[PDB]
């Protein structure tokens, strides 16, 4: 279809919380090969992670009943919960994977400014921590060094071009944050980065418009929750 | 369960 | 898959918030033949209504920006939202149509108390009046027609064997008056039973435990909500 | 849009 047809059913996608659809629209949009909007890379962003998100919920909803039935549940199972875990698990790895091959075959090679580039090379490495939280043996090892490469070079970029209240900027500080606390069993790195990432914003905060302050602090406020459960 | 960057 | 699977696979798809796969499982639980547990049941209904809610709700977004841009949105409009909202609609007549088919290849036939039979005509009635909110010709005069028979006969038998106040009594007086109200196009009969079946039920209520209480409100309201409505 | 019986 031409591209201008997949944006706009969409958008319609989206007004009908119909995520799967609208995530499946918009990966033809980007596989045009022409860059997205602002609009565009939210729509893309939102639809993919409506889809992943509940699949994270399910895994993780299942995973914990598959524990406590490893926890002597004894005669309490069969592989129902195991094979139902799985089942969610390839399906996520799957989204997972679309995601990653829109980044890399399109997004973040054909992105023509810095701001695109941080948001594409946080989602990659969002996507490759979605991987990471279930992955195991040499898959998970690839997965988080893939993780940490996209973070780090999107953080490089995001000191370089973007204000320390930018909400890009913050967001992806926040997720690299968590990546290191939950992933990389780095929590030094993780309440490091979190503390420095807000002390840096706040210095900043009284110059902000009531609309800026509102984007930024949001954000903030989730690095300071996230300290709280971490210290 | 940290608390990510929320998805608008 | 043994029943027994099955019906784990539902619970745990339930927990796990993934209704297609809970609708999908217990599908294959009712063609085992045999009846369904009150929890089974409602297992079943629980499924099913998340995935047609879900698609009626689409339907209903799209339906509504399809009619106010052949409201002179002229130039503001291709095929996009026709052709998403007949798909949208193919895919609710599937759902509706499956779920038409198990009542009426297993179930109804094969229940073995009235309780159990007016819970089932109720969701007959049910899901004909979600396949009549998107009928046209000579399609939605066999729906409406299919759907008024299937209410009256669970009226008839609930009033026999059910008191006034029994929640699935209440529930199927509920939704015989929606169908009379906005499929049939008959106010006075939706009205009229709303009013009845709340006056009727009012009546025995000084007679009611804290928790059959609880139940048999949380319907009494919505009669009382849709009267402000139609009046 | 009438109220219809919840789904519980
Ligand atoms: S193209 C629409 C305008 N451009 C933007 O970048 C967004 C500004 C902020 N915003 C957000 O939803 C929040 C507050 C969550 O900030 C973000 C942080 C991190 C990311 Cl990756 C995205 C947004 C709306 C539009
Ligand atoms: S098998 C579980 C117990 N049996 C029951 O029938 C239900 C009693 C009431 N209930 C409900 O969720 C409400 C209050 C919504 O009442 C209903 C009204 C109409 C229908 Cl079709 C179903 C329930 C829980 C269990």
């Amino acid at each position: 279809m031409e591209r201008a047809s997949l944006i706009q059913k969409a958008k319609l996608a989206e007004q009908a919380e119909r995520y799967e659809d609208m995530a499946a629209f918009m990966k033809g949009a980007v596989e045009k090969g022409e860059e997205l909007s602002c609009e565009e890379r939210n729509l893309l962003s939102v639809a993919y992670k409506n889809v992943v998100g509940g699949q994270r919920a399910a895994w993780r909803v299942l995973s914990s009943i598959e524990q406590k039935s490893n926890e002597e549940g004894s005669e309490e199972k069969g592989p129902e919960v195991r094979e139902y875990r799985e089942k969610v698990e390839t399906e996520l790895q799957g989204v997972c994977d679309t995601v990653l091959g829109l980044l890399d075959s399109h997004l973040i090679k054909e992105a023509g400014d810095a701001e695109s580039r941080v948001f594409y090379l946080k989602m990659k490495g969002d996507y490759y921590r979605y991987l990471a939280e279930v992955a195991t043996g040499d898959d998970k090892k690839r997965i988080i060094d893939s993780a940490r490469s996209a973070y780090q070079e999107a953080m490089d970029i995001s000191k370089k071009e973007m204000p320390p209240t930018n909400p890009i900027r913050l967001g992806l500080a926040l997720n690299f944050s968590v990546f290191h606390y939950e992933i990389a069993n780095s929590p030094e790195e993780a309440i490091s980065l979190a503390k420095t990432t807000f002390d840096e914003a706040m210095a900043d905060l009284h110059t902000l418009s009531e609309d800026s302050y509102k984007d930024s602090t949001l954000i903030m406020q989730l690095l300071r929750d996230n300290l709280t459960l971490w210290t | 369960r940290s608390y990510s960057s929320p998805d608008i």
